[PDB]
């Protein structure tokens, strides 16, 4: 019953660290570590974490090794330095996940009952794509379909702390993106707010034409999850929109009509005071 | 200077500036600053004491 | 030997360990060890910083059993990468940044055991608005007090990177220790993704301001610039028609010019021209 | 940079702070104020604070460190 997780801006920096702590000699091209958290009531929080030596062979894709003794000491070391933080799960990077992630999860559920994984992106960082989290659930599948795992998605957000947010602003120092914007940042928030829109909409038809052909089998779960999108968008016809839209559009044109009136008197007064001061310095210089 | 105030540093305790406006805290009750409240003739009778 | 061109290279995830461990114990002076690498004589980097458990009070801090440190560094060799330590840190929450009595004793122990061992001071309760007062200091020997102390000007960039304030030069500067310059090792796939996850949005641009309080907010903006326009009518025209001095008390301590009356107009446009145009897209986009 | 300085002055004042009293004014942009914890101070003021509001011993605001008339 996880609503959402809160990833502090510290742990992903430790992943980017440990993505570079192995890349000098390692060709593993995935980083698997241990996620520590603070399960408060219903929302999940992640403050600190660490990593663990893990490898995986591409042949037979079922062989793995976790270091339990390093997990027992270092989590026990963190408990002594901070008896607030505890285990909440694990994490791995790489978009394409290997299939030992059920085998890793079902082992370390002996540590955490509500075990959770967090997928981050180190290289796919160009578009708007945050970190990703799933959940460990065990059902059959749907009704009469064969049994499997089916990691369900839990939505994720990012939240800092008081020093963890003020220390960020001192680091950037390049554009800094001020609060409430002066008509230039706000339009770009609608520009790149829409650049991610059709990128989702191109992605829907790409999976749809993949399954309209029939290569991969269908999932009925996504069908009605897509079907309530199209028969719940509004249709603007008469007396519910076209009356009520002008009632707030002809409302907001009255107050910008003051901006036409007031700002014209502002620059006119600055014109008068300069044309007085110009001709009076001119007539008295000679 | 008698009853002179200075600007003093808080960490090294060194002088910063001589302050003007000699020491008079709570002068709100003093310096009444308004003369017209009553004229002269509205007393009467007791003219010896004036 | 000693230069005046040293720059400690702290990482971004180093400093986030510094403020979080410093804000964790505020009234008890947290205390940890700083791990990095000496790449040459006079540039030192530090990327990952761990912490130590403490048992100290609000003015001094002690330590714990030293079987924790050597067992920690042994386990950090097999995971990630190994290093040797380059200094230490603490938190001075009350005052600013200067090295106390036992702070110089543990500094003499580390520069003799290790090589040079830069110490870092953090005020956790000062880094509040937008700025941090973190600084790093470094002990100088007392024998070379008849010649230069941080001598031998190689460059000229050592003057505008640090200007010691009056509260700093009273305790140890510059007869006991000296200060050192700090830059930030910023790179890619760490800094860009730091802002690709914090100050981002998807639907924030194409979302209405929920007119239950939007046009309600514009009532209390029109009425206050109404009163400023009541104030503006008399003010300028009386000042110009009585005396043309272009000066006193309407110059020295005033606030009602033509700077105050259009910024309320400036807020009222940006809050509404965006809000007008945000309700124009969904008429086309959403059928 | 001018929009930076507007936001900097904006967030210098929205913080938890102490309350002192205005005592005296030296000149333009400098005053003498004493807090409620005794120990009369000497700090500087801002230009946003209107100078025609500070005749009596009025209730003012002070920073915890810079201790100025915020």
């Amino acid at each position: 019953a996880v609503q959402k997780v809160v990833v502090h801006p510290l742990v992903l920096l430790s992943v980017v660290d440990h993505f570079n702590r192995i890349g000098k000699v390692g060709n593993q091209k995935r980083v698997v570590g241990v996620l520590l958290g603070s399960w408060q009531k219903k929302v999940l929080d992640v403050s600190n974490s660490f990593a663990v030596p893990f490898d995986e062979d591409d042949k037979d894709d079922s062989v793995w090794f976790l270091d339990h003794d390093y997990l027992e000491n270092m989590y026990g070391m963190f408990k002594k330095v901070n008896a607030r933080e505890r285990i909440v799960g694990w994490y791995h990077t790489g978009p394409k996940l290997h299939k030992n992630d059920i085998a890793i999860n079902e082992l370390m559920k002996r540590y955490c009952p509500n075990s959770v994984l967090v997928i981050i992106d180190v290289k796919p960082k160009d578009l708007g794509l945050p970190t990703e989290a799933y959940i460990s659930v065990e059902e059959v599948h749907d009704d009469g379909t064969p049994t499997s795992k089916t990691f369900e998605h839990v939505t994720s957000e990012i939240g800092a702390e008081e020093a963890e947010e003020v220390g960020v602003e001192h680091l950037l120092r390049d554009i800094k993106d001020t609060t409430v914007g002066t008509l230039s940042q706000r339009i770009t928030n609608q520009v790149h707010g829409l650049k991610g829109l059709n990128s989702k909409l191109l992605d829907i038809r790409s999976y749809l034409e993949k399954v309209a052909t029939g290569k991969l089998p269908i999932n009925h779960q996504i069908i009605y999850q897509l079907q309530d999108v199209f028969n719940l968008l509004p249709d603007v016809s008469l007396q519910e929109f076209v009356k009520a839209f002008y009632l707030k559009t002809n409302d907001q044109m009255v107050v910008v009509y003051l901006a036409s009136l007031i700002r014209s008197v502002v620059a006119l007064h600055n014109l008068i005071n300069n044309k007085i001061a110009n001709r009076d310095a001119e007539k008295k210089e000679g | 200077t008698p009853n002179c105030r200075v600007a003093l540093r808080n960490d090294s305790y060194t002088l910063h500036k001589i302050l003007p406006n000699k020491v008079d805290p709570l002068v709100s009750l003093m310096m009444v600053e308004k003369v017209p409240d009553s004229t002269y003739e509205m007393i009467g009778g007791l003219d010896k004491q004036i | 030997a000693v230069d005046t061109a040293e720059q400690v290279y702290i990482s971004s995830l180093a400093l986030l360990k510094m403020l979080k461990h410093g804000r964790a114990g505020v009234p008890m002076e947290v205390m940890g060890l700083m791990l990095g690498e000496f790449v040459d004589d006079y540039t030192v980097r530090v990327i990952d910083v761990f912490a130590m458990p403490q048992s100290g009070t609000g003015v001094s801090v002690e330590a714990v059993d030293p079987v924790f440190q050597a067992k920690m560094l042994d386990m950090l060799k097999q995971t990630g990468r190994p290093e040797m330590v380059v200094g230490w840190y603490h938190s001075h929450p009350g005052f600013g940044c200067w090295l106390s009595g036992v702070d110089i004793n543990t500094q003499q122990s580390f520069e003799a055991l290790s090589e040079r061992a830069v110490a870092v001071v953090v005020d956790p309760i000062q880094s509040v608005k937008g700025k941090v007062v973190i600084d790093a200091f470094r002990l100088i020997n007392a024998n070379m007090m008849v010649l230069g102390h941080e001598p031998r000007q190689t460059t000229s960039n050592l003057g505008h990177l640090n200007k010691p304030s009056i509260q700093a030069l009273i305790h140890g500067l510059n007869r006991h220790y000296y200060s050192i310059t700090i830059n930030y090792r910023k790179n890619e796939l760490e800094q860009k993704m730091l802002l690709n996850l914090h100050k981002k949005s998807w639907m924030e641009g194409l979302t209405l301001q929920d007119y239950s309080e939007h046009c309600k907010h514009n009532e209390s903006v029109v009425k206050e610039m109404l009163e400023l326009a009541k104030n503006y009518n008399k003010a300028v025209e009386e000042e110009d028609k009585m005396t043309p001095e272009q000066l006193a008390i309407k110059n020295v301590g005033k606030q009602d010019p033509k700077r105050h009356l259009e910024e309320h107009v400036d807020v009222l446009m940006t809050s509404n021209i965006v809000q007008c145009l945000a309700a124009m897209l969904d008429t086309v986009v959403f059928k | 940079e001018f929009l930076h300085a507007q936001e900097e002055v904006k967030r210098i004042q929205s913080i938890p702070l102490v309350i002192g009293q205005f005592l005296e004014a030296v000149d333009q942009n400098t005053a003498i104020v004493g807090s409620t914890t005794g120990s009369n101070y000497y700090v500087r003021i801002l230009s946003t604070i209107d100078r025609e509001l500070l005749k009596p011993n009025a209730s003012v605001a002070l920073h915890k460190h810079s201790n100025a008339l915020v």
